[PDB]
């Protein structure tokens, strides 16, 4: 004798549609940074109502459309306006605002992500927001470009000896790594290749200049200084994950590609050291040659 | 040092203190108004208990600056129960407010209370409101309830079929239940009656379901009577085909079909044939199985059981067949006849094979035929490898063996027979032959860890593992407690758990990654072995398995899916 | 049906949620000012966690309407550690924040943190700062630390004796420690040297503290050498007292002294001597005792090796005595010599011979002489009954049997010599007479409900209990498997589970207020006594204890306190 109480089910479109208009208005108000007045119980109750009557497709499509429209029309124009000057700060501010808005929206709609998303096997609210931001902001035709040139520019300035905002570089690297949603795919795709290419070219030029400039001891000192500089830059500005490819290029260019130059070096070579009988030079040469295979 | 401690009774003390504070009615800071009634609570406990409250009290919305909070669409008693559970971690249910509590729990997305409510409702499941339960579990999308609801349906089919709600059930669900190999039934007559009741009115009695009906499950006389009583229809043609198939039991493993199988999961190891040393080693004609559901030595009567021992057991289409079989206990003489048991048909018909001048040989069933290599004579070495034809169950010729062996070790490793150990003449050979069925010739294989004879081979991790053995050629006629797995895939004698008991020619049986060895003759003990060792390759744990009531040597056993009634009795 | 469901993994989830909320940094309400620094936390958790915080925040005082609370006298790191423990249930400790954490945890009165800190401190106690630890423990009135410091100082007395701070200990404390029984030293001279070092300087050496020295436990052969070089003191009289005591081998139990106690703790049942039945068919002659600490029949002292089967057993002031013997079931071997084993001296001596070489009866050690109830010969009925006092060497006439009883059983119920049932030879009877020690006569008592004889009758819970027996109740000269006993002192039948092995002329001993059965011959049971079971008084059931490796029948076992020094090495 369970005696299950009866309960009605209704799908009146106009009533359903008005709920959607209210939810869209609330989401737009949140995106405009005006959440201090919006209620919580009403919105969560409405979101629960839309999932109980099997209308999740409408909710998901509307959320996607609203998020895309707002992000485009309120971020892309702003970034293009700030394209010339104050580029990193506005991008970081937009990223933080987008993250906060998305986390609040996810907080409102936990029922949708707990039922509908797992039922139909789609991306959650947070992942959807990250995907939209990656597709429509960071990976734009020109924004990605200017980002790469300015990043390589501050890298070159730091290599020369200038002072750059390491915090901004670190924040940009962290944002890029997060934007993959699983790992470093986007980080490898958009940032790693130009950085490695420019670093390789710069190190080849520096190695050629050092070889044409002085003897082997000066080359050893220069390569040690470069190693210290790159290991300080990766540990403070860049991400720790991009360490092995950098040292590989350093060894293959400043050491390996000049190994013959160290083989035939005069007044500082192995033959010169053996004839002089010195030991500090031999130790320095052994330390330099240990890193370079063969 | 910097040792760190961690207590375990701190959380309960904290909860008890919180409950005492709530009972004292002090330090309250939030009031919830539900349908017009006020409840006092603490903000932090609610915000740190569930996710609905966490967003409401910590998201940053207006609720930061409200003393009273309106709650709509919920029962006051439901909130009282929820708060009691939060403050106590003990939830008291009843038969009146269970629906309100369940709907409130589903509203706030709290898993533990949802699971408790579901368990209580199933424990108080009502026959007259099962559809009202499916509706409730469907609107709220409770995928964790529907599965065991269907499990309940498949174990009480007979009682529910009488009720008209069985006709009221959806066709898809009924078809899914009928096709499932879990219905608690004895004969296909009940299935036919249920199909008729679903496809016709109760008064009328007094198509699609027939697709799930196992026609061969009925008797030949029953099938003939149904065909005679049936009107001209393709159902009659199907019944005639089923009767004809039942009239060809000799081709039972060559006439397999989805409706020609049983409906159970009772995979157990059944020992049949062989010689039991107590009280005299003779070819037994009874099946001594090790029932895990009963967990004991179950007894059965194998029909048409040949007087053979250590015969190769082949299990195809839920039908067991015996090939060769040395009868050195009753006199060394090869038997060309073969005996077959049909657990699927609940009977056994001796499907005799052709001339197979080999003993202690096993054939791996690849396609319509079965490939076998090496082999042994009645009491000595032999190289007459004989293949099998399951369609005619005929023992035909096979590829020649590399060398003659006696009581050798052999295992089908990934569709390729591997033969190791064995006794060429009197001398125990250590050469390994990899007779791949695809290559139809011997190939290189890992050498046996023990260069002995009469050593059984098991299929551990899809590898021919050699363990036990009892022969003087191993150094002495003593128990070999060292077991190494001759992994042909790795091609090496990988380390394995040492064998607790050393006994040569022991029958192996793999039951859920547990390759136990039982029976055989132990040279160290000077008699047959009546103990088994339960070891798992994955778990690496070896202990004492089931012990037989009588020591046996040169016996045969195989793991197969038996009828559910047999496992239940 | 209502049913209540209670979770188990909810409190920890709540704690994790609270920790995450605190790490986020929201819903904070109260701020504590400690050492000029701010720590921000929640009111409710603090109020419900401790008791001092509960009083401060829910006591009705001013802190209801104050945003910040300024604490005094506690270190900032201490508050950080306490809050981390409250939020995370863990605790991190080091060698630099352990002193300042105990002070803060002892002031807020939190027991778990105090216990953890005490454990950590004991994990790093040494001989260089033990006085500081004692001062800290006594200052804070801690009693869980100065009950483990004594344990450490006793376990390492020799090592600490060389420390300079050893002379700085209070005289009362060191006197109490020296007089304790847990102090382990292989002799009684090292303690004297330590006492001299405490009382006099090392150069001067090479009082009351010497009073704790156990002279009778030391070797008397060095007493003459000590007295020659001894300074003028009354200690010479004490030394000479040991010489007089050493000349009292037959009076050593009678010459017991408070300073003659055994400075150790090992009391159990020792089974030595007798006639082993299986698997060795020879009479046992070596005296070895099973060690309960090791749970095996390991080697032990061969003190008072009796050349008899099922001899008598008595324990007079931790001294074992044996006389007589009877093994009529498997061949009686009566003995007249009495042997005494002194655990205090750990030696053997010839005890006073009994007036009559009689056995197969019950002996109660009451009064100045152990008295035998009823009596019989080695294999026949006899009236020879007497009371033996080996310490006083007094063989006196005792109360004779009121009725013809042979191979009867009895026990000292409520400190009174009594017997249960009996047998006029082979015919079992229920006549029971209790010999009153005051009247020295066999006074009439309640008759035994079960007419059992040659059984093991003991006193459990101050109640007579007999298990098994060898009488006519089994139909022959076998062991009755049924267990039935009635305690007259308790006045009721105390039914017990049947003995796994027949109690036929076995050795029954009671350890830890629980009787046990080990050994004997069970003719009716069809097997020997290959198991030992102890009947727990609280459980009222027999649990399989350490089974004897030899199924012997007719070996007596005593129960007494043995020197734990031998067991420790």
């Amino acid at each position: 004798k369970m005696r299950i109480r009866a309960f009605p089910m209704t799908m009146d479109e106009k009533y359903v549609n008005s709920i959607w208009d209210l939810l869209k208005n609330a989401i737009q108000e949140i995106q405009r940074k005006n959440n201090s007045g919006l209620s919580f119980e009403e919105l969560y109750r409405n979101a629960y109502t839309m999932v109980l009557h099997k209308h999740g497709e409408k909710l998901y499509t509307g959320l996607r459309e609203v998020v895309t429209e707002h992000l485009i029309n309120k971020v892309r124009e702003d970034v293009l306006n700030s394209l010339n000057n104050n580029f990193l700060q506005t991008l970081n501010q937009a990223w933080n605002d987008h993250q906060t808005a998305m986390v609040m929206i996810r907080d409102i709609l936990m029922y949708m992500d707990r039922v509908y998303v797992q039922q139909n096997n789609v991306e959650n609210v947070y992942n959807l927001g990250l995907i939209i931001f990656r597709d429509q902001v960071v990976r734009y035709g020109c924004i990605r470009d200017h980002l790469r040139q300015t990043l390589l520019d501050m890298i070159a300035r730091e290599r020369k000896g200038e002072v750059v905002d390491r915090g901004a570089i670190r924040n940009a690297c962290q944002m890029l790594m997060i934007l993959g949603l699983e790992g470093r795919s986007v980080y490898e795709e958009d940032f790693e290749a130009p950085f490695l290419e420019m670093s390789a070219e710069f190190f080849q030029m520096e190695s050629q200049k050092f070889l044409a400039e002085n003897s082997a001891s000066v080359y050893i000192k220069k390569v040690e200084a470069r190693i210290n500089e790159e290991i300080e830059r990766v540990m403070h500005c860049l991400d720790k994950s991009t360490e092995e490819p950098i040292v590989k290029v350093v060894e293959r260019e400043l050491i390996s590609k000049h190994m013959k130059t160290i083989v035939e070096m005069e007044n500082s070579g192995l033959v010169h050291m053996l004839k002089n009988g010195k030991t500090e030079d031999l130790g320095c040469m052994y330390k330099l040659f240990s890193r370079v295979p063969n | 040092v910097n040792n760190t401690y961690r207590s375990a009774q701190h959380s309960q003390a904290l909860l008890r203190g919180l409950l005492a504070l709530r009972d004292s009615g002090i330090l309250f800071d939030v009031v919830l108004v539900v349908e017009g009634r006020h409840i006092e609570a603490h903000r932090i406990l609610l915000a740190a208990s569930c996710d609905y409250f966490r967003g409401m009290f910590a998201g940053g919305l207006k609720e930061m600056e409200q003393e009273e909070v309106l709650i709509h669409g919920v029962s006051y008693n439901a909130m009282c129960q929820i708060l009691h559970f939060i403050y106590t971690s003990e939830l008291e249910l009843s038969l009146s407010n269970v629906q309100e509590t369940l709907v409130a729990a589903c509203q706030l997305q709290i898993p533990e209370i949802i699971h408790f409510c579901c368990d209580f409702l199933m424990s108080w499941v009502d026959e007259e409101n099962i559809l009202d339960v499916y509706r409730l579990a469907e609107l709220f999308d409770l995928s964790r309830l529907t599965e065991q609801l269907d499990t309940y349906i498949l174990k009480n089919f007979v009682a529910f079929s009488r009720t008209d709600k069985y006709r009221q059930l959806p066709l898809e669900k009924v078809y899914s239940l009928l096709s499932s190999n879990r219905l608690e039934v004895s004969c296909e007559t009940e299935v036919y009656e249920g199909a008729l009741l679903y496809h016709y009115s109760l008064e009328q009695v007094q198509p699609k379901l027939l697709e799930t009906v196992r026609f061969p499950l009925m008797e030949a006389e029953v099938l003939q009577r149904l065909h005679d009583k049936l009107d001209p229809s393709p159902l009659r043609d199907t019944v005639a085909s089923a009767l004809m198939y039942h009239r060809n039991e000799s081709l039972q493993p060559s006439l397999q079909s989805p409706q020609t199988e049983l409906r159970s999961d009772f995979q157990c190891v059944v020992g049949f044939g062989g010689i039991h040393s107590t009280p005299s080693t003779v070819l037994s004609d009874q099946a001594k199985y090790l029932n895990p559901l009963l967990g004991e030595w179950k007894h059965f009567t194998a029909s048409l059981a040949p007087r053979m021992s250590n015969q190769g057991i082949a299990v195809l289409n839920n039908f067991v067949y015996l090939i060769g079989g040395d009868n050195n206990v009753q006199g060394f003489r090869a038997e060309s006849r073969c005996w077959r048991y049909d657990p699927r048909h609940n009977r056994w018909f001796q499907i005799q094979s052709l001339q197979q001048e080999h003993a202690d040989l096993s054939v791996c069933v690849v396609g319509r035929y079965i490939y076998a290599v090496a082999g042994r004579d009645y009491h000595n070495d032999l190289n007459a490898v004989e293949r099998y034809d399951p369609a005619t169950n005929s023992w035909a010729y096979v590829a020649p063996l590399k060398r003659e062996v006696y009581a050798h070790a052999g295992a089908t490793l990934e569709g390729k027979m591997y033969i190791t150990c064995g006794r060429r003449g009197e001398d125990y050979l250590k050469e390994t032959h990899c007779y791949d069925p695809g290559s139809n010739t011997w190939h290189t294989l890992a050498d046996g860890p023990v260069r002995r004879a009469w050593h059984g081979m098991a299929t551990l991790l899809n590898k021919l593992y050699v363990i036990g053995g009892s022969n003087n050629d191993a150094g002495y006629r003593r128990d070999v407690h060292q077991v190494a797995c001759y992994s042909c895939t790795s091609g090496q004698w990988s380390s394995v758990c040492p064998l607790p008991a050393g006994h040569g020619e022991p029958g192996i049986a793999v039951l859920d990654n547990r390759i136990y060895v039982l029976g055989g003759r132990s040279h160290n003990r000077g008699s047959r072995t009546g103990y088994v060792h339960i070891y798992d390759v994955e778990k690496d744990c070896w202990e004492e398995g089931p012990q037989l009531d009588n020591s046996i040597s040169g016996l045969a056993a195989c793991v197969l899916t038996l009828p559910r009634s047999l496992l239940l009795e």
